[PDB]
């Protein structure tokens, strides 16, 4: 409940991973939050396209001959163009992420805390002063603080969307449209 | 590494120390046998485990016993 | 030597009167193999506290003001689960889980069995003896509730009649 | 890396499962990227040890 | 240690690749780990057992889940004899369109047909809908989690059981016999009476109505009144159609004997009565040992007092109590042995007394189950003898067991080994000789000169239980026999029908051909036993190595001297016996399959005449029935048997690869590896990368193990494909 | 010479199944697990040999050798105790006009070298030192 | 949809999982605590 104790216990139980910043850490909170914030954009875009019929030739399945069995969902049934396109968009993004993970710059925030990276100290310091229950105002604008606050907000939204969708028995895309006011559809 | 032990049944034939490929055994003074000598294993850190020594012992049951154990570069005969 | 509750049996050693509710009752000797009775006391309290709420709730739901809305009206306590739905039930379960995992160390630790800090202002400004009296009251009520729960549930599924329906 | 990546796309593109497909070259590229990832994992692990 | 084998400094400080290989294979020998106390050992073992249990339950959960989510159970339930059961779906990105169609035959998606018999078992026990199967899977997942929690809990400081608790034999036996086996059986008869039997008669009893749907019309009144006969009245008619109320009865506990006419399986009512009786027996037996209540027997006293007055068995069983309680290896050996016998019995009795509905009509499944349990039985048997030997080398106290029944066994070891040898020789020479005689004469075109002995003794036993074909008028085959009179009004009516029905596997007809194969199986058991028994007795010492006990259960050798001492350790006996175990089990399985294959095909004569000589087995069994398998994929196409075809060849590869390790030894390989090291160190560019664990050749014992594993895996895989593809390809 | 240099290694004998450090130590003090080759103008194995223009074959450049002069010293140091025992016995047997152990050693080793001295019986020594 | 799960999990179980597991074992056996 004190939070700190639980984190400590995790580190003790899984020390090797904790060393790099894995697990319940500020680093993870920041990175996972950044991804969630970014995703919201992707999900909203998908909703807009679906509603405005932008995706080309959706509701059609890729050819099992042009493409391969890798495109099969069951037997000879294949993936629809829409899902394929959405995936390719995400793959564009993932590729950028992989490059950043494997080939970091000298002034970049590395995914994991590496003692041999020049930014190790700054990262360690930033994380050391970025923990709290309530968003720290007075540090508005482009600050590490603002980033974390917004990230937590985004992650919470994801959870809420899934839950609401289930309770109302609707797709997540529908809930998004609803919360926007039905603009997308 | 390996463990080599000598027992009281030794007769000081010196055959074992003359067969070791890595000079692990020596002949030391003793009074329990007519020959007045017994075998010792001062440098077992160089035993490769060949057991040539055992093959040379003339006693009913080997007076020199080699018990294979922990392995090191020397015991594994690795020139690389 | 001889149990107070059962006058014709020898009292197990661990039952020495230190803990509240120690009337020297352990006929089957389940206390010997245990290093201490702390974990067991935690469970006794937890089981009893849940049972207390259950008995009260069952009576209320059968004969009391229900929450506004359909699906929250079935008087039958057993049917209520399905009627209310998975969503409602899941949310309660998750909440209980959080509390349980948060106090995990307490349950498996060496502190006062049964104390998770929810003491209100009670059990304060009182001598140790008074504290023990309160604790004894709780354990007595816990045990009573547990016996009652068995009876209430069994009566419901055997006699198939309301709890407060007394007809012969 | 520049040297090894250029020659690896060939084998996949001309002899892979979807070689005769119109998207064969694209598939070949993806396959090469996959192999590069595997090799990169190896390099990372070697360094650590 | 500070390296991989934390439990062994010796291996940890090793500069070669052996450190990794050995650490993996010495991980579960907790007794030999650095700094192991007996208390810790027991505690860790107890926790490990919880984990194993969890794995078993997760496995069961998966089968239910996949059958429910991707199977055809409900359709099968509707038409059991015209639908092929589905195991799981297939999603292989390497498949070609043709394959997708072939494996999707009969369905709409690629699928694997199950030969495990789960459908029949579940159908018999009461399952009728997919939702029911789902609930079961979910429940087992939860139970698995609970077991994992227990493992952690009992390793915690305040919950670790004491060493004394682990050695309270009386309480455990009483509890296990009365509760684990006895009460569980009582619970099962409850299920059968409440859920299964009602379902067979068309009534649905589930968690929704079990408390309001009485299992029997009379109620529990007859039970407490003592009029138990009521529960056996009105048995299902012979015209009863399973899973429906037409011709149904009301009986819940009966002793009809025989098989349901339509399902060709044992009556459910009889099974319920069976488990009820077994329950009482076990519950009573669980009240024999003293457990803190005064009454009971003390095992030590019982063992000590049993010494034949004549002195023929020396001091008797004195001293065995301590030996068993203080040796986990002996305990394991005893357990594995008993379980091994049980597994064989399951295989033998399950094909004759079919327990599940419509299982007899599924030929492939029936074949798989038999071969499955028989092979498991062999492994379990060999392990028992192996741990028995480990016991002698590690836990045997010569002084405690002075003139004990166990010590005297090691005194006449030569007698036992020598006589077992003679038996093996006698059986071997004559069995092979007779087979070759029959082969030669037949080859020369004179089959009338074959030496064929009728299995009269076995035929007599069959007749004794009621078989009439052999014409031996004895016991139950005699109307005037006192035995017939006794059960003629009890269970014989039904039994005598099944035993004398040619379309059942109850006491199949035997002939001269069966005589020979049985004697071959005898050879296998005897020779396998010789190897294992010798290993155990000669594990603590021999004339060649009178000090073997000081080297251990497994050591490479003792040198090239004194004549050569290769394969002199006890572990090597296990190594050598494994091959014989596989051979004998192979013979047993081949016999069952061929006999049944001919019966199913409608030509029992082929086995009867061609089983007398060896060529028959090769040509009329292995060669003839391999045609479907080898044509799974051909230059003209493929079918659903392609996977089985490929596996058959795959097995041959692994088997042969094993030979490399078995025939080629270390010296050659070590020298070759040395050359490779030189190359890597001298080749530019690659020099940049270097190893941290010196590359060395596999050890002597390691190679033996690796080879045995390759040989074994290939052996099982190849036969598995044949037994399945051949049976399915021809009769399915 | 540090006669314990070899004994001072990272090896730790196990309880059961190990002969031990023996007489000269069981393992080298240095760890063999060093790196591989390096680019021109760089070094890898600590005190490694520069490969010059052929870094690929640097490991073939020897840097560890035996000085004949130094060889003499190691022979003397490692055999010091044996020499002591030998001379002591010679002294015990009433040496003719004996002086000092060390003095006797020098005289006896001046002749008969040192190796010969180590391989001679006290009787032979006394005969030799009769003068 | 659950039907898509076979095509989303099998790639992970048979490729990603085994790889990471093997990597971890290597790092574990090549480390000197
Ligand atoms: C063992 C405890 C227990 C459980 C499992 C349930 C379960 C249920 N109750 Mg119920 N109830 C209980 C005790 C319990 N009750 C008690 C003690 C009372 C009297 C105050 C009631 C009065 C009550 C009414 C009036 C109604 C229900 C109803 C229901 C059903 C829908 C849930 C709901 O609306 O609850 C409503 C819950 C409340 C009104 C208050 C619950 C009191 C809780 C237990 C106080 C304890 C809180 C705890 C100490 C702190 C949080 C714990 C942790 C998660 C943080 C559900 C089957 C509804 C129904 O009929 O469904 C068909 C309904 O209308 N209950
Ligand atoms: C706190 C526990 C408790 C309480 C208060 C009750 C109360 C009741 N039960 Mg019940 N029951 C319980 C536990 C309990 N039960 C348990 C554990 C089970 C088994 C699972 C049952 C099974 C059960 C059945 C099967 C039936 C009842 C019935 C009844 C009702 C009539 C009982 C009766 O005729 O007794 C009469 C008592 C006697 C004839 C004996 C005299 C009592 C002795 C001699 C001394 C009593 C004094 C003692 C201190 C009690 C005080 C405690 C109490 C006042 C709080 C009554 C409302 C019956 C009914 O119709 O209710 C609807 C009924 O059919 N119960
Ligand atoms: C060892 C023999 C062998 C060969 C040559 C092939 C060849 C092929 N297989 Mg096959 N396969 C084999 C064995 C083999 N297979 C076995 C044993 C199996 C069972 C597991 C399979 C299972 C299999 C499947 C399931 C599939 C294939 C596929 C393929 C094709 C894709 C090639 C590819 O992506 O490689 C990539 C190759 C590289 C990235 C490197 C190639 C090696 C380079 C060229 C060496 C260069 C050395 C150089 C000259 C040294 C000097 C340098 C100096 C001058 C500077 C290709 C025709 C696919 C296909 O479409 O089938 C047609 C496919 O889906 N194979
Ligand atoms: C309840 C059953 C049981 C239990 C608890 C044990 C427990 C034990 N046995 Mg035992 N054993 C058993 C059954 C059992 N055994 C059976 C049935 C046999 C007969 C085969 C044996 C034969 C046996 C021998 C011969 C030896 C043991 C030993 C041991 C001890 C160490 C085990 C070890 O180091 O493994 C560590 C872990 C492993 C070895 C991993 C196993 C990997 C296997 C071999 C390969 C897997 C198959 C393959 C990969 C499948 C891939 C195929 C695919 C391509 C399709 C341990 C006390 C050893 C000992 O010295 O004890 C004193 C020993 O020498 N046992
Ligand atoms: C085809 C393969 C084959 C055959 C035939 C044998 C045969 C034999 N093995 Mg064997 N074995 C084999 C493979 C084989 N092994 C393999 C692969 C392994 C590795 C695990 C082993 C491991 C093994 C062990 C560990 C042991 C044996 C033993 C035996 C003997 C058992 C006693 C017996 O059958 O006497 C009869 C033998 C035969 C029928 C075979 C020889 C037949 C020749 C041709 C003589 C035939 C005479 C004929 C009847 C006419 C005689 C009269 C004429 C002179 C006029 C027997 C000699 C046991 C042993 O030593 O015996 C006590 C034993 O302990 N084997
Ligand atoms: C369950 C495990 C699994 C799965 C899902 C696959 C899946 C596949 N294999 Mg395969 N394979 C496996 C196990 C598996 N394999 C094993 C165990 C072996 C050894 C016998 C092989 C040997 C094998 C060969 C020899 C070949 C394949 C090929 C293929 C591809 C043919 C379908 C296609 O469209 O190709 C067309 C290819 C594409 C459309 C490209 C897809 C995008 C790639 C796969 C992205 C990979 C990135 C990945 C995340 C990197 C891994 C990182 C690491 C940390 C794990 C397909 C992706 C063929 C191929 O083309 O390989 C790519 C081929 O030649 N496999
Ligand atoms: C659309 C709209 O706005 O209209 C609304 C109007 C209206 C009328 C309000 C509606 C409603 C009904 C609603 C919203 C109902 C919500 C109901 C809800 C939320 C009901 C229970 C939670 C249960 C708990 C917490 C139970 C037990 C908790 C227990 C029993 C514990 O023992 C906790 C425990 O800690 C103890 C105490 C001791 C610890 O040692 C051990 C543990 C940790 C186990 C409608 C109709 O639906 C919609
Ligand atoms: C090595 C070994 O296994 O030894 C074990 C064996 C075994 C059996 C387990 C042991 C036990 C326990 C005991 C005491 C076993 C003895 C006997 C047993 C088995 C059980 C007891 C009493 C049954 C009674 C009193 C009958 C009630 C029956 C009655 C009251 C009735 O007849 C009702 C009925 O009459 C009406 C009213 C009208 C009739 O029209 C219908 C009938 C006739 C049915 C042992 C001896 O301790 C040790
Ligand atoms: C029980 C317990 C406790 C607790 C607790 C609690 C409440 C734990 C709960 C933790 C919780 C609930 C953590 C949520 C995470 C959500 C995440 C990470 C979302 C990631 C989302 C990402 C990375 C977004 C990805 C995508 O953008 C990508 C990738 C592609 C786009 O196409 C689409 C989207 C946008 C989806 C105590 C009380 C605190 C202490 C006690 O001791 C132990
Ligand atoms: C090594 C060793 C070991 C092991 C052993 C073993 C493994 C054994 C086995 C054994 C066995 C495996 C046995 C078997 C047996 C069998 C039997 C004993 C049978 C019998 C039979 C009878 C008795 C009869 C029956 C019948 C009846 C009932 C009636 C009529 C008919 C008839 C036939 C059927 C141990 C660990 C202990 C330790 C020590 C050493
Ligand atoms: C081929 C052969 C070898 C050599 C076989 C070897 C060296 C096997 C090498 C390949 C196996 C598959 C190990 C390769 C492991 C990989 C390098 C990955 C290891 C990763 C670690 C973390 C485990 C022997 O050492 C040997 C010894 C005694 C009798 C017969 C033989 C024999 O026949
Ligand atoms: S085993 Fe070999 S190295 Fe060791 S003492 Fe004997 S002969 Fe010498
Ligand atoms: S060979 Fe045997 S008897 Fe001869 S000296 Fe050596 S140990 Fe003694
Ligand atoms: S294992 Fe090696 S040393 Fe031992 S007897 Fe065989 S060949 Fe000789």
């Amino acid at each position: 409940s004190v939070f700190d104790d639980a984190v400590k216990d995790w580190a003790e139980e899984y020390p090797q991973f904790a060393a790099w910043g894995w697990g319940p850490s500020v680093q993870a909170e920041i990175w996972n939050g950044r991804h969630a914030m970014f995703g919201w954009v992707v999900m909203c875009a998908c909703a807009y396209a679906k509603g405005h019929g932008l995706i080309p030739d959706a509701d059609q399945t890729l050819d099992l001959k042009e493409w391969g069995t890798l495109a099969t969902i069951s037997g000879k049934n294949t993936i629809t163009n829409e899902r394929a396109i959405i995936l390719i968009a995400n793959v564009h993004a993932l590729m950028v992420g992989l490059a950043a993970t494997i080939s970091p710059n000298s002034f970049a925030d590395t995914l994991l805390l590496d003692p041999n990276h020049p930014m190790y100290e700054w990262q360690m310091e930033r994380n050391s002063k970025l923990g709290g229950v309530m968003p720290n105002l007075g540090k508005m604008g482009v600050t590490p603080e603002a980033e974390l606050a917004n990230g937590r907000m985004a992650m919470m939204g994801i959870i809420t969307c899934i839950a609401y969708s289930g309770i109302q028995g609707q797709s997540m895309i529908d809930t998004i449209n609803e919360w926007v006011g039905g603009a997308y559809f | 590494s390996h463990t080599v032990k000598i027992y009281d049944t030794c007769i000081g034939c010196t055959q074992c120390v003359r067969a070791c490929p890595t000079d692990v055994l020596e002949m030391v003074p003793w009074d329990g046998c007519k020959s007045g000598q017994i075998a010792s294993s001062p440098r077992v850190e160089d035993c490769v485990g060949c057991k040539r020594c055992e093959t040379a012992c003339p006693t009913d049951f080997l007076s020199v016993r080699v018990y294979l154990g922990a392995e090191t570069t020397r015991s594994l005969g690795l020139a690389y | 030597e001889m149990s107070k509750s059962i006058p014709f049996l020898t009292v197990p050693e661990k039952l020495d009167g230190s803990m509240a509710g120690d009337v020297g009752f352990d006929p089957m000797g389940l206390s010997d193999i245990q290093t201490d009775l702390n974990y067991a006391r935690w469970a006794e309290l937890k089981h009893g506290r849940i049972c207390m709420l259950a008995v009260v709730g069952m009576v209320w739901q059968e004969y009391g003001p229900h929450l506004p809305g359909d699906a929250y009206a079935t008087k039958d306590p057993w049917e209520a689960i399905s009627s209310v739905g998975f969503a409602s039930n899941f949310q309660t379960l998750l909440a209980i889980g959080v509390v349980e995992l948060a106090n995990w160390n307490k349950y498996y630790g060496d502190g006062t069995p049964g104390d998770i800090g929810w003491t209100g202002g009670q059990l304060s400004k009182m001598n140790d003896a008074q504290i023990k009296t309160r604790m004894e009251s709780e354990i007595v009520h816990c045990r009573l509730a547990m016996i009652a729960f068995i009876g209430a549930t069994h009566q419901t599924f055997l006699l198939h009649k309301g709890l407060l329906d007394f007809s012969y | 890396g520049l040297a090894h990546g250029y020659f690896l796309i060939g084998p996949f593109a001309q002899l892979g499962p979807l070689r005769n497909s119109d998207i064969g070259l694209l598939a070949g590229f993806l396959s090469t990227i996959g192999l590069i990832l595997i090799l990169t994992l190896g390099l990372t692990i070697y360094g650590a040890a | 240690a500070t390296k991989f084998p934390k439990f062994s400094q010796a291996l940890a400080q090793d500069p070669a690749t052996r450190r990794i290989w050995y650490g993996i294979a010495t991980a579960h020998d907790l007794e030999a780990h650095d700094g192991m106390t007996e208390e810790n050992l027991y505690q860790k073992i107890f926790a490990s057992h919880f984990g194993h249990l969890a794995i078993i339950f997760l496995w069961t959960s998966g089968n239910l889940f996949h059958v429910a989510w991707q199977g055809n159970f409900e359709k099968w339930v509707s038409n059991p004899l015209k639908t092929r059961p589905i195991a799981h779906s297939i999603w292989d990105p390497h498949f070609g369109e043709s394959a997708l169609k072939a494996f999707s035959k009969g369905n709409t998606y690629p699928v694997n047909i199950t030969f495990s018999g789960l459908y029949q078992w579940w159908y018999t026990i009461g399952f009728r809908t997919n939702q029911e199967l789902y609930k079961g899977s979910i429940g087992l997942l939860l139970l698995a989690s609970v077991l994992l929690i227990a493992g952690w809990l009992h390793l915690q400081p305040k919950f670790r059981p004491s060493l004394s608790w682990f050695k309270n034999n009386e309480s455990r036996l009483n509890h296990h016999l009365s509760g684990l086996l006895g009460f569980s059986s009582l619970a099962w008869t409850g299920h059968l009476v409440h859920v299964a039997i009602p379902a067979s008669r068309g009534v649905h009893v589930g968690w929704d109505n079990f408390l309001t749907t009485p299992p029997h019309p009379a109620g529990l009144t007859p039970f407490f009144t003592g009029n138990w006969t009521v529960y056996a009245e009105n048995p299902d008619s012979a015209t009863h159609v399973f899973n429906t109320s037409e011709g149904s009865g009301t009986a819940i506990l009966t002793f009809l004997g025989g098989f349901h006419p339509q399902t060709q399986s044992l009556w459910l009512s009889d099974m319920a009565h069976h488990h009820l009786a077994i329950a009482v027996v076990f519950i009573v037996a669980g009240h024999m040992y003293r457990t803190n209540f005064g009454i009971g027997h003390n095992m030590k006293e019982i063992l000590d007092a049993h010494r034949p007055p004549g002195g023929r068995l020396g001091a008797g069983h004195v001293g065995l109590f301590e030996t068993i309680t203080n040796s986990l290896h002996m305990q394991l050996g005893l357990a594995l042995a008993c379980l091994g016998v049980a597994t064989s019995l399951t295989a033998q009795h399950m094909y004759a007394l079919t327990p599940y509905a419509y299982l007899s009509k599924d030929f492939t499944t029936e074949a798989a189950l038999y071969t499955h349990h028989q092979y498991i039985a062999g492994f379990l048997m060999v392990g028992a003898f192996a741990h028995g030997a480990i016991f002698f080398v590690r836990d045997y106290d010569p002084e405690l067991n002075k003139n004990n029944v166990l010590a005297r066994m090691l005194e006449h070891k030569e007698a036992i080994i020598s006589h077992l040898s003679w038996a093996s020789l006698f059986l071997g020479f004559h069995t092979l000789g007779l087979y070759i005689h029959n082969d030669t004469v037949v080859a020369f075109g004179q089959p009338e000169k074959q030496i064929l002995f009728e299995p009269l003794f076995a035929e007599y036993i069959q007749a004794a239980s009621g078989k009439a074909v052999y014409q031996f008028n004895v016991l139950l085959a005699s109307s005037t026999s006192p035995a017939t009179a006794a059960g003629n009004q009890v269970w014989l009516p039904g039994w005598l029908e099944a035993i004398n029905n040619p379309k059942t596997d109850l006491f199949l007809k035997i002939g001269p051909g069966d005589f020979l194969v049985h004697h071959a199986i005898a050879l296998g058991l005897h020779v396998t036993a010789l190897i294992l028994v010798k290993g155990a007795l000669d594990a603590r010492g021999s004339k060649l190595m009178p000090d073997k006990k000081d080297f251990g259960y497994s050591f490479p050798c003792d040198g090239p001297g004194r004549g050569g001492t290769c394969d002199i350790s006890a572990w090597d006996a296990f190594y050598l016996a494994m091959f014989w175990m596989l051979n004998t089990i192979g013979w047993v399985t081949f016999y069952w399959h061929w006999k049944h294959m001919t019966i199913w095909g409608g030509n029992p004569g082929q086995f009867d005449e061609s089983s007398n000589y060896i060529m028959g087995w090769l040509r009329d069994y292995l060669w003839l029935n391999s045609s479907p398998l080898i044509n799974g994929y051909n230059p003209f196409g493929m079918n659903n048997l392609s996977v089985w075809s490929w596996m058959f060849l795959f097995g041959h590869l692994i088997w042969a690869t094993g030979f490399m390790f078995l025939i080629s030894w270390r010296g050659y390989w070590q020298e070759l590896i040395e050359t490779l090291v030189w190359a890597h160190e001298r080749t530019p560019l690659a020099n940049l990368i270097r190893w941290r664990d010196k590359p060395v050749a596999l050890s002597i014992v390691q190679a033996r193990l690796v080879g045995l594993v390759h040989f074994s895996v290939g052996y099982i895989l190849t036969y598995a494909a044949f037994v399945i593809a051949s049976t399915s390809g021809k009769f399915a | 010479v540090d006669l314990d240099y070899g004994m001072k290694n990272s090896y730790v004998p196990a309880t059961g199944g190990d002969g031990g450090q023996g007489q000269f130590g069981a393992q080298s003090p240095n760890d063999w697990r060093v790196a591989g080759t390096s680019p021109v103008g760089e070094t890898s194995y600590a005190g490694a040999a520069d490969g010059g223009e052929e870094p690929w074959f640097a490991e073939a450049i020897s840097t560890v050798s035996l000085d004949l002069q130094k060889a003499d010293e190691t022979l003397k140091a490692f055999t010091k105790d044996a020499a002591a025992f030998k001379i002591e016995e010679f002294a015990a047997e009433k040496p003719y006009g004996f002086t000092s152990s060390d003095a006797a050693m020098e005289e006896l080793v001046g002749k008969l070298g040192y190796s010969k001295f180590l391989e001679m019986s006290t009787k032979q020594l006394m005969k030799t030192w009769g003068t | 949809a659950a039907s898509f799960l076979p095509s989303i999990l099998v790639p992970l179980v048979g490729l990603i999982f085994p790889a990471f597991s093997m990597a971890l074992f290597f790092l574990y056996v090549q480390t000197d605590d």
